[PDB]
């Protein structure tokens, strides 16, 4: 299912994954597709920063889903 | 009935809205919650710009 991640530049990141993939995975698509290392990414999605061992499903996360995406400095 | 009070007929698997009030509402409640997410990541940000000038 596709999933959005948007920058606080205005940047959409359209990423294909499973309700059952981890954080950690996602952070791993990510940085597959724009070179950021997991380690410098925080997701947020509905209120919360994503934690690495949890899964899409645990937030919510659904088709079409936007999370954001900030980065460590 | 949708409980929006449309005139149409609700689907009990859309909460009782009809297919329009339902899409309504859906996206309706993804702009909010996209709003507040990007709220918090500029402050998330702006905790990253305090930190990083503390270095
Ligand atoms: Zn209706």
């Amino acid at each position: 299912m596709q999933i959005f991640v948007k920058t606080l530049t205005g940047k959409t990141i359209t990423l294909e994954v499973e309700p059952s993939d981890t954080i950690e995975n996602v952070k791993a698509k990510i940085q597959d597709k724009e070179g950021i290392p997991p380690d410098q990414q925080r997701l947020i999605f509905a209120g919360k920063q994503l934690e690495d061992g949890r899964t899409l499903s645990d937030y919510n996360i659904q088709k079409e889903s936007t999370l954001h995406l900030v980065l460590r400095l | 009935l949708c409980k929006k009070g449309c005139g149409y007929y609700g689907n009990p698997a859309w909460q009782g809205f009809c297919s329009k009030c339902w899409r309504e509402e859906y996206h309706k409640a993804r702009q909010k919650q996209i709003q507040e997410d990007w709220e918090l990541a500029e402050r998330l940000q702006r905790e990253e710009e305090e930190a990083f000038a503390s270095s």
